[PDB]
Order: structure tokens, then C-alpha cells, then sequence
């Protein structure tokens, strides 16, 4: 079990490295990603359909 | 997080009864079917349980076949092994695995040496 | 438009022409010749086998000639054993060859061969492709039995009751006892096999040894059956 | 119009009308999913395409010839019409022999069944079968009517015996070779059907079907080709068209042994429905 | 002893992170987009369904300009196609018939394939003289490779089967970067729209996010109860949706680095094997093995859409970079163009 | 009353059928003589010689009977017996081909001797499908008495014709695909069968070709009458009858010629009877 050692201490360095990151309020992730969905609603084909004439596979 | 704990096993009288726990979180204990495997020492992982979804087909080993009794608790989330008439070669690692994906009945890969939905493993050992 | 598109488009038809002209040749190469897998739980002869059927990459192929029918046949290596992700790729297949040992008795290297088999048999797109068993190295399956210093009950518990199948076929030659272990190794597989209903998937057990060589005709006969089987479904029939 | 006038239909005449126009029918959307799905363009398939475009063209002319004996009266136009129909009925009976043959290739060598030598027998079968056909449905126009009255003018007024005799025979040859070809496939379905029994420790499906595929096609068209042998030409007028409801009944079922029963077919059913 | 500590540490501070992502969940994304109207339906229909594959399509991937695509079998060819006109301009046969991963430059210049023989290929499209020839043949990874994708001409990442992620030089043809951090096989990663990171997903029903100058994991996501069999960034790069073999397709944010919806339905015990975006971010797409494509509408965890088109399962699925059109390619050996 | 000589090709009619039955005697002789001949085919090979020698000797004696003293009653039975044995023969060599085809077929792959007694089965269905109804309605359903319809042979009604003509071209059809099915096994296994001949005439592709002529050895003479059964009635000339029934006598007579004296270890018979 000399392998096992140095995986567990990697996978304590990596972990502790992680705990340290900055974290905003999911409240504001949620206000930016629909601030993205709302601003670029009309360019999207999908949602919005076009008219055929500007649909190359009609 | 799905991380699953092992309680029970220790050095222990030979015709013992033992029993042994696995506590699971972060998965519906209901949709997948649980597994026990055990590790002999310098030798690979040897599959010995299994019990399905609702509790109805359940599979032994040859070895421990007559003697071990596997059973799960969906209200407690709970999969006990009882260990009846222990012998010495029964010593192990024991590791509550669950199979990759719900409601599948195949169950593939619990025994590789390096399996993801397996737990840190309980001692069991056997000895006068 | 027309006045300067058209050459282009009409370049672009030719260049699909010359492809689907390229593509019917590599179809009919592609369809006339069958693919195996061959699959191996671990020291079950599994080079032996590609050696007697031989007359860094993660894939090995090797060509046949076998009756004018071209044959591929490919095996796994350099690959982990975690194999449940690049089974899948598998459904296509013919048959899977799939090599036992049978002196297995991992202290139970068997039932991990049982259990794998299980696995392929009840695997979601793994329920059209047939498996071709071969029960491989029973050299020394006759050998150990004889001297019996190790026992086949201790690792499965219900060889005792188990008694020769009446319809049996013993070569000439072999002793009452291994005959009868030889045929409870194939009831197991056998127990899997036809515990499942729905006949879109079928097993072909097989008897091997080193020292044979006809392993081809084997497998000939086994892809000959598995393709005119499926053929029967479609025609309601079998 | 002073006098001119057409007999009204009979009470068999109206049945026969309606079966072949449900025929149409029937076989209307067995020969468009054969021609939309693209995936529905192996050997295999262009066979039952041709039996259900000459099943469909059966019922076509049986609706068209009842046509031209209800409000047309054209004498000519009603020859073409038995004709073609003839035509049909031997290119549904080519067809089905050649289903046969084919599927039993197919059993053979299954390992070489994916070939280009495929492809090329399905379109030699094809050819064959209704090269036959246009040629037995060319006699009964070309020469060989009743128009002339020195023939026999045998069972179907007008069609001479001599055509109706040589017609009987060919159906007869191709009987028994479908019969031999059903005991290959009989031979075959029970090794396998004791193999799996074998394995288990069963042959009631596939005896079932074959027993009645072989009896669908022996009771419906066995009776006009007996009868067209023994009848003549003062035989009684509701024989004529007494056994030939079977016919109609048999290219009726066809399509649905063969094309129904086919697990791809019925899902694009479903997905149509 | 020392094992028992280095585990007792892991877990301590396990619990401190577990309980930092609780600290931040302020509001669930229910609460916010429950003001909002939802879409309805989307009524999609099929234009072009491209036939000549012969086996099942296992991947497949479009192009800059959203004209070319290119589709992989492992029947052992890689057909290039254009979906406007259903011709097919590139026909490249495959040295290994078996056949996981394609992926296009983004210059329209090269094309690279991969699979099960462990060598990751780059052919060159626009050679001098016009006959498609392989160019070069990566083979560093031990374990199948998974998919792959082209930063730009010269550097290409890949994820295979041996828990590890690779970033190549085409040039010089050796491992320029490792990324060694997965417990599983690495089933697929997607690039962000800035390319300087990338999220991997692997079947230690996890994903890592991997900065390519650096070199190191940044963030671990948990909580799927399965193996990832695919993942793809928001259009920002600021989110990723992930679908496992668990019936469910998780939303994660990075900044809050905890997941936020949980696209499910009841009635869906059927897997996912492919997700992907629109170019607003509002409406996503998810394959299923259940040979169906399920399309969910914006944040409501409701169905907009269901495609029903094919017959067997659906392997690969991918929006155009102007969303025009989504292209599905499933294991009938059939690829269609849905809008 | 006095029965006027019968014609000249009643004459030729007689003469053919005692060559036929000298032949037959032959052969049989041959067969019976030797106790080594016994082989599977053999006894089919038996079966048809002994079906086709009885027919001889139906013709024979009933020309006898023609140009002799006798009355209608033993001449309809008689001339049943001889259609009977014609029917007979037809069976048998349907069995001889069907035993061919199934001894390839099997020998491709392994061998069993089990089916010697499946021979039998088969032989007493020839032997019971024909010979009964070769005497079933004869008895019954004669047209002597009849005043119901003749047909074309003067004892025989016209309903017995066609039956006996639709089980002929059912026979014919099946041994049609008999052959087809040995030509494609020939064919695709040439270079086996050519290394395996050591473990029936199956030989290369000019060699087995002949069998298809042996086919025409049957076709040719066999067709010609029992299309007329359908097409004649009670007023066609009896010309027609008896220049479309001596080909079937001419097949008779050589059947043993293609079937009998083809064979190896009879030939070798033969040169030893010879040099004596």
C-alpha cells in the first residue's frame, strides 16, 4: 500500500486547492443566465421560428 | 455526492454470525441493485452477492452460498450481509458495489480494480 | 444562380456520383464479409485459439478464408477491464466468441466468467448478437478430476445432484467423471441462456482443446445457423 | 339508345365486384409502403412488391372488367380485361414461387445470401416471372380467344380450353415445386426447432405456418384449376365464378402472411397510424 | 495509520466544502424562473435524411459555417457531408473499421477521427494533390479513445478510456499537456467558446474543469448518480448540461460551482447519450437511448418537444454554430436534419 | 363372335413390351441372382424393375387377350393392373431421384445408415399411393359399364385420367426441383465432393449434366401422353393414342439401360458374364 498513499495525498492537495475559490450567490448565476437567455431571444432560429424565405432548409 | 459506508467486521471467532452494513446516499436506493464483493489478500476482487431491485432474484457465490444472507431496507436506504458458520478463508475486504446504470439487468464491471461506485471497503477477518 | 452556380453544382453532382459509385463496391465488400468478436475472461487459451486459427495498438484483426467466405476477427487489448462502455460498439457482430477456461476451480476465476456472461446476455444492445462458447483447455479438466485432489463441489454447490445428461455425446476414451463435470460447466451457461425468453438471442456451446484444429468448421457451422436463425424469426416460423 | 342493353349483375357477379375492389384496397397500402420507405428496398422486398403490385393490378381489373359489364359493354375492351386479369393471376402465382425460392436461398447459404449474386437472381426472378406472365396473359388476346369459334372456348367465355389446360399445368408443375421447397424449409425449421428443444430440456409455430401458407394457397387455387380440367364448355354458369371467389380470397391474403407478419412493415404501420 | 488520516482529512474537508455550496443556495433557479413565460411547444420537423452509411453512425459534428458536417461509422468510413444539398463530398476510408469520435477544425482544413484502435488520426482536407490523405496518427493513450476536439490547425484534445486527458501538438506530433485526475473512463468534454478551459465528464458520475495553459483542475462537479455519457457548455461559457445514464440531465454554474435545475420526467427511465444548446441558451436538446430526442424548453424542467424520427438509439446531436438547424444521428445508420 | 386381328401398331405395341419384359427379366435377374446386390439403391432400382416388368407382361398378355379369346371383364382388370403398374413406375423413379438427392445432400455432411429403413417407408407409399389407386377406381369407377364419360383408353373414365395426370406434373415439378437443388449442390461443393468421392452418379459438371439428359430420358416420353389425357375425349382417334403411349413403353424400356446397367460393380458383372 505505497501507491495508495500518494494517490490519497494528490487527491487531499487537489481537494484543498479547490475548497479555496471564490463562490457568488446562485441568485445572481441565475439573474446572469437569464439575463443571456432574454438578450439573445431573437436571435435564435430555434426558439422563434424564421419565415422560409431566410431558412436555407426549406 | 455518491458515497457509500461500510460498517461492521473484525477479527472474529470461526461458526460467528457477522453482520455487515452499507449505507448509500446520493442515488435512489430503490431503481439500482446492489452488490457485495470481497477481497482476498494478494488476489483480485471475487464477486460473492447480489440482490435486484424489489428483492426478489437473489444470486450467491458458491462458497458462501447456504450461509449468507443478503437483504436491503429501501425505508433506511440499508443493504445488511449476514454471515452465518464463518471459516477461515472467508477472511476479505468486503465492498458494497452498485452496478453502473437503473433499471438494467445486466451489471456489468464489479470486480475491476478500479470501480468508481464501490465503497472504501470494512475488514472482515477470520482467525482462531 | 445559374450563370455562375451551376458549374459548381453540377462538379458537386459528379463528385457524388464518383462516391456513390466507390460506395457500392466497399457495401458489398463490407456485407459479404462477417465480423467476430473475440472475448476472454483471462488464461482461457484465448492465443491459443488466434494461433491455431492464425493460418502499440489496442485492436488486433485477423483475416479468414474459410469457404470462400471472408471472415474478421477482432480482439481486445490494452484496454481496461472496464468494459462497459465499448461493448456497445459490439451489436453488429455476427457472434461473440467467447473462451472459458474450465480448470477454474480470483480463487473462483469461473464465476467470473459466469457472471460476465450474464452480463452480455441481458445487456440492452447485446440481445441480438449470439455467443459462441467455447469451453476451452479441458486438457487438463480430465487430469485433476482423475487425481482429485481439487473438487468442483466446493465452488459450486449443486454439481452433487446434478446427474449426466441422458442425451449425451462422450468422446471415446474419457472417464464417466469429467463427462460429467464437462456437461454441469455447460448447464451453468446453459441455465442463463434459456432463463430468458424472448428467442432473439441464442448460445452455442462448444468443447475445445489445444490440440485441435478444426476449430474453424466449428465456427462455420455456428455463423452458418446464427445468420438462417435470424433469416426463421423474419418469417415468423422459428 | 334503342335497346343495346347490359344484363344486370347476378348475385355472384356484386360479390365478386366488391372483393376485388376491397383487394385494391387491401393492397394499396402494402405496395405504398414498399415504394415510400427507402429502407424497404432489399432483395427481399422488391419480391413481395412484385406480388402485391400484381395482386393490386388483379383487383384493378376485376373492378374494371365489372366496369365494362355495367354501363360500358365493350366486347373488345372486356378480352383485354380478362387478359390482363389473366395476366395478374400468373404473375401473383410467379411471385409467390419466387418468394419461396428466394427465402429458401436465403436458408442455404445464408453466409453468401448478401452478395451481389443476389441482386442479380432477384432481378433474373423478377424478369422471369413477369416476362411468363405477359406471355400467358398475351395468348388469351393475341390469337387464341373464342372470337374465331372453331376452339372449345373451354370455362371463361371467351378463353379457348387449350390455354386454361396449359395454364392448369404450369400451376401444377409450380405446386410441386413449392411443395418440395416447403419440405427443404420443413427439413430445415425441425433441426433447428429439436436442436432448441435439446438445449431447453416449440415446432408447433412453425408447422402451423407453413401448414397454412401451403393450405391457404392449395384450397384457394386448387378448385379452378381442377374444375377448369374437368368443366367444359355447357358446364353450369355459377361454376365459373363459384370456385373462382377463392382465387380472389387467396391474392387477398397474400399480402398479409407476407408482408403484415413483417416486424418492420407493422412498425411503420404503426407509426403511419 | 497515515492512510486513515489522509481519508479522515479528505472527508473533513469534504464537509467544509459540502457546506460552503449550502452557505451560497440562496434562492433555487425555480423560485427566478417561475416569473418568466414559457415557450409552449416547438413543433420540429424533418428536412434531410442523409442515407450511404451503411453501420451504426457513432459520432458526428459540424462546421464553422454551418454548411459541412461530418459523420463517422463503424462500418469504417467517415463521410464528410453538406446538409444543404444532401451531396456527399468526402468518402475517407477508415485504417480501423471501429470508429467513437470525429470532430472538425475550425479552419475547414482538417478533420480527425478516433476509436477503439488508440490512435487518434488528423486528415488533411485541403491537400495540393486533391486525394484526402492522413497526415498524422497520434497514439499516446493507452485506454479507447472517447471523443476529441481542435482547439485551432496545430492543437487537438483528447479524452480515451485510460481516465486520462491528453492536449497534443500536430506539429510535433508529442503530448504537450496530461490532465490525470479522473477515477473512471473520460466519456466526453466540451470546449468553452474562449477555449482557454474545457469541462470533461467521466463515469465517476463527475466532471472536471481543466484550464489548457495550466494544466490543473480547477472545479470538481458532483451529483449525477450515473456515468456521464455527455456534456456541452452554455453558449456564455459560464454553465454546462450534463446527461447521464441516471434518466436525468443536470444544469451546473461554475461561479456557484453547485448544480441548479434537474431536467427529469417520470415516465423517462430510458438514458441520455447526447445534449447540446441553442445558440440563445434558452431551448437544449438531449438524445435518448429510447431512439427519441426530448427537448426541454428553457429552466422549467418541462417538454417542449419530442422528436420521434428514428429507430434505434440516438448517438450524436449537434446545433450549428448559427443555429439554423439541429442534426441528429442515431444507429439506423440514418442522420437527419431537424428545424 | 369373332374379334378381327388387331391392327399393325397394335402388333409393334406387343413386340415392344416383349423386348421391355426380356430386358426387365434381365435385370432383375441380375439383381435377385447375386446376393451382394443389396445395396440401398438397389432395392428401389428393384422396386421400378419389378413395377415395369409386371407392366411388360400387362402388355403382353394383354394383347393376348385382344387377338385371343377372352371377355371384357379380365381385360379391364388387366389393363387397370397395367396403368397401375405405369403409376407404380413413375413413383419409383421419383423415389430413385429423391434417394439420390437426399444421399448427396446427407453425405455433404456426415452419414447415417438409418435411413435404409426409412426406404422402406417410402417404398410401400410408392407401392400403396400408386399400385391402390392403380386399382381403385378401376374396379370402381370404370367407364366400361360407365355411361357416365369415357375419355381417351377405352376401360378408363375420364376422371381417372386427370388424376392421374395432375399427381403426374406434381411429381414432375418435384423432381424439377430435385434436380435443381443437386446442381446447385454440385456446384458449390465440386471441389469437396471431387476429394470426398472415397466415403450415385455426383461428378463434375460435364459428368452430372447427363443426369439432366437422363431427365430428358423422362420428359421427353412421359409428357407427350398424359397431356393428351386432358386434351382427348371420347371421340379422338385412337391413332393418336397409341403413337403418344409407345414413347411411354420406349421409357420403360430404358430405364433399366440409364439406371441398371449404368452402375460400376453390375458392369464389371456384365464384362465377367461375357468373357465367361
Amino acid at each position: 500500500n505505497t501507491a495508495s498513499i500518494a494517490q490519497a495525498r494528490k487527491l487531499v492537495e487537489q481537494l484543498k486547492m479547490e475548497a479555496n475559490i471564490d463562490r457568488i450567490k446562485v441568485s445572481k448565476a441565475a439573474a446572469d443566465l437569464m439575463a443571456y437567455c432574454e438578450a439573445h431571444a431573437k436571435e435564435d432560429p430555434l426558439l422563434t421560428p424564421v419565415p422560409a424565405s431566410e431558412n436555407p432548409f426549406r | 455526492q455518491v458515497q457509500l459506508q461500510e460498517s461492521g467486521g473484525g477479527l472474529v471467532q470461526p461458526g460467528g454470525s457477522l453482520r455487515l452494513s452499507c449505507a448509500a446516499s446520493g442515488f435512489t436506493f430503490s431503481n439500482y441493485k446492489m452488490n457485495w464483493v470481497r477481497q482476498a489478500p494478494g488476489k483480485g476482487l471475487e464477486w460473492v452477492s447480489d440482490i435486484s431491485q424489489s428483492g426478489a432474484s437473489i444470486s450467491y457465490t458458491g462458497s458462501v452460498k447456504g450461509r449468507f444472507t443478503i437483504s436491503r431496507d429501501n425505508a433506511k436506504n440499508t443493504l445488511y450481509l449476514q454471515m452465518n458458520s464463518l471459516k477461515p478463508e472467508d477472511t476479505a475486504v468486503y465492498y458494497c458495489a452498485r452496478c453502473p446504470a437503473p433499471f438494467t439487468r445486466d451489471c456489468f464491471d464489479v470486480t475491476s480494480t478500479t470501480y468508481a461506485y464501490r465503497g472504501q471497503g470494512t475488514q472482515v477477518t477470520v482467525s482462531s | 444562380k445559374t450563370e455562375d452556380q451551376r458549374n459548381e453544382e453540377k462538379a458537386q453532382r459528379e463528385a457524388n456520383k464518383k462516391i456513390e459509385k466507390q460506395l457500392q463496391k466497399d457495401k458489398q465488400v463490407y456485407r459479404a464479409t462477417h465480423r467476430l468478436l473475440l472475448l476472454g475472461a483471462g488464461e482461457s487459451g484465448k492465443n491459443t485459439i488466434v494461433k491455431q486459427m492464425r493460418i502499440t495498438s489496442g485492436i488486433f484483426e485477423t483475416k479468414f478464408q474459410v469457404d470462400k467466405v471472408n471472415f474478421h476477427m477482432f480482439d481486445v487489448g490494452a484496454q481496461r477491464d472496464e468494459r462497459r462502455k465499448w461493448i456497445q460498439c459490439f451489436n453488429d457482430v455476427t457472434a461473440i466468441i467467447f473462451v472459458v477456461a474450465s480448470s477454474s476451480y480470483q480463487t473462483n476465476r469461473l464465476q467470473a466468467a459466469l457472471k460476465l456472461f450474464d452480463s452480455i446476455w441481458n445487456n440492452k444492445w447485446l440481445r441480438d448478437t449470439s455467443v459462441i462458447l467455447f469451453l476451452n483447455k479441458q486438457d487438463l479438466l480430465a487430469e485433476k478430476v482423475l487425481a482429485g485432489k481439487s473438487k468442483i463441489e466446493d465452488y459450486f454447490p449443486e454439481f452433487a445432484r446434478y446427474t449426466t445428461p441422458e442425451d449425451a455425446t462422450p468422446e471415446p476414451g474419457e472417464d464417466p467423471r469429467v463427462t460429467r463435470a464437462k456437461y454441469f460447466i455447460r448447464d451453468e451457461f446453459l441455465r442463463i441462456s434459456t432463463a430468458s425468453g424472448d428467442g432473439r438471442h441464442y448460445c452455442y456451446p462448444h468443447f475445445t482443446c489445444a490440440v485441435d484444429t478444426e476449430n474453424i468448421r466449428r465456427v462455420f457451422n455456428d455463423c452458418r445457423d446464427i445468420i438462417q436463425r435470424m433469416h426463421l424469426r423474419q418469417y415468423e416460423l422459428l | 339508345g334503342p335497346a343495346a342493353p347490359l344484363p344486370s349483375p347476378k348475385a355472384w357477379d356484386v360479390v365478386l365486384c366488391i372483393s376485388g375492389t376491397l383487394v385494391s384496397c387491401e393492397n394499396a397500402l402494402v405496395v405504398a409502403i414498399i415504394v415510400g420507405t427507402p429502407a424497404f428496398r432489399a432483395p427481399m422486398f422488391l419480391l413481395v412488391g412484385s406480388l402485391a403490385v400484381a395482386d393490386l393490378l388483379a383487383g384493378l381489373g376485376l373492378v374494371l372488367h365489372f366496369a365494362a359489364v355495367f354501363c360500358i359493354g365493350s366486347a373488345e375492351m372486356s378480352l383485354v380485361l380478362v387478359g390482363v386479369l389473366a395476366m395478374a393471376f400468373t404473375a401473383s402465382i410467379g411471385s409467390l414461387l419466387a418468394i419461396t425460392v428466394d427465402r429458401y436461398l436465403s436458408l442455404y447459404n445464408a453466409l453468401t445470401y448478401y452478395s451481389e449474386t443476389t441482386v442479380t437472381r432477384t432481378y433474373v426472378m423478377l424478369a422471369l416471372v413477369w416476362g411468363g406472365a405477359l406471355g400467358l396473359g398475351l395468348l388469351p388476346v393475341l390469337a387464341w380467344n373464342c372470337l374465331d369459334g372453331l376452339t372449345t372456348c373451354g370455362v371463361v367465355y371467351p378463353l379457348s380450353k387449350n390455354h386454361l389446360v396449359v395454364l392448369a399445368i404450369a400451376f401444377f408443375m409450380v405446386f410441386g415445386i413449392m411443395l418440395q421447397l416447403y419440405a427443404q424449409i420443413c427439413r430445415i425449421v425441425c433441426r433447428h426447432a429439436q436442436q432448441i428443444a435439446l438445449q431447453r430440456h416449440a415446432t408447433r409455430k412453425g408447422i402451423a405456418t407453413l401448414a397454412v401458407v401451403l393450405g391457404a394457397f392449395a384450397a384457394c387455387w386448387l378448385p379452378f384449376t381442377v374444375y377448369c380440367l374437368l368443366g367444359d364448355a355447357h358446364s353450369p354458369p355459377l361454376y365459373t365464378y363459384l370456385t373462382l371467389l377463392p382465387a380472389t380470397y387467396n391474392s387477398m391474403i397474400n399480402p398479409i402472411i407476407y408482408a403484415f407478419r413483417n416486424q418492420d412493415v407493422q412498425k411503420v404501420l404503426w407509426a403511419v397510424c | 495509520s497515515e492512510l486513515d488520516q489522509l481519508r479522515q482529512e479528505a472527508e473533513q474537508l469534504k464537509n467544509q466544502i459540502r457546506d460552503a455550496r449550502k452557505a451560497c443556495a440562496d434562492a433555487t433557479l425555480s423560485q427566478i424562473t417561475n416569473n418568466i413565460d414559457p415557450v409552449g411547444r416547438i413543433q420540429m420537423r424533418t428536412r434531410r435524411t442523409l442515407r450511404g452509411h451503411l453501420a451504426k453512425i457513432y459520432a458526428m459534428h459540424w462546421g464553422t459555417d454551418s454548411r459541412l458536417l461530418v459523420s463517422a461509422s463503424q462500418d469504417g468510413k467517415l463521410i464528410i457531408w453538406d446538409s444543404y444539398t444532401t451531396n456527399k463530398v468526402h468518402a475517407i476510408p477508415l485504417r480501423s473499421s471501429w470508429v467513437m469520435t470525429c470532430a472538425y477544425a475550425p479552419s475547414g482544413n482538417y478533420v480527425a477521427c478516433g476509436g477503439l484502435d488508440n490512435i487518434c488520426s488528423i486528415y488533411n482536407l485541403k491537400t495540393r494533390e486533391g486525394n484526402v490523405r492522413v497526415s498524422r496518427e497520434l497514439a499516446g493513450h493507452t485506454g479507447y479513445l472517447s471523443c476529441c476536439r481542435f482547439l485551432d490547425d496545430n492543437q487537438i484534445v483528447t479524452s480515451s478510456g485510460d481516465t486520462t486527458c491528453a492536449l497534443w501538438d500536430i506539429e510535433t506530433g508529442q503530448q504537450t499537456t496530461t490532465f490525470t485526475g479522473h477515477t473512471g473512463d473520460v466519456m466526453s468534454l466540451s470546449l468553452a467558446p474562449d477555449t482557454r478551459l474545457f469541462v470533461s465528464g467521466a463515469c465517476d458520475a463527475s466532471a472536471k474543469l481543466w484550464d489548457v495553459r495550466e494544466g490543473m483542475c480547477r472545479q470538481t462537479f458532483t451529483g449525477h448518480e450515473s456515468d456521464i455519457n455527455a456534456i456541452c457548455f452554455f453558449p456564455n461559457g459560464n454553465a454546462f448540461a450534463t446527461g447521464s445514464d441516471d434518466a436525468t440531465c443536470r444544469l451546473f454554474d461554475l461561479r456557484a460551482d453547485q448544480e441548479l435545475m434537474t431536467y427529469s420526467h417520470d415516465n423517462i427511465i430510458c438514458g441520455i447519450t447526447s445534449v447540446s444548446f441553442s445558440k440563445s441558451g434558452r431551448l437544449l436538446l438531449a438524445g435518448y437511448d429510447d431512439f427519441n430526442c426530448n427537448v426541454w424548453d428553457a429552466l422549467k424542467a418541462d417538454r417542449a418537444g419530442v422528436l420521434a424520427g428514428h429507430d434505434n438509439r440516438v448517438s450524436c446531436l449537434g446545433v450549428t454554430d448559427d443555429g439554423m438547424a439541429v442534426a441528429t444521428g442515431s444507429w439506423d445508420s440514418f442522420l437527419k436534419i431537424w428545424n
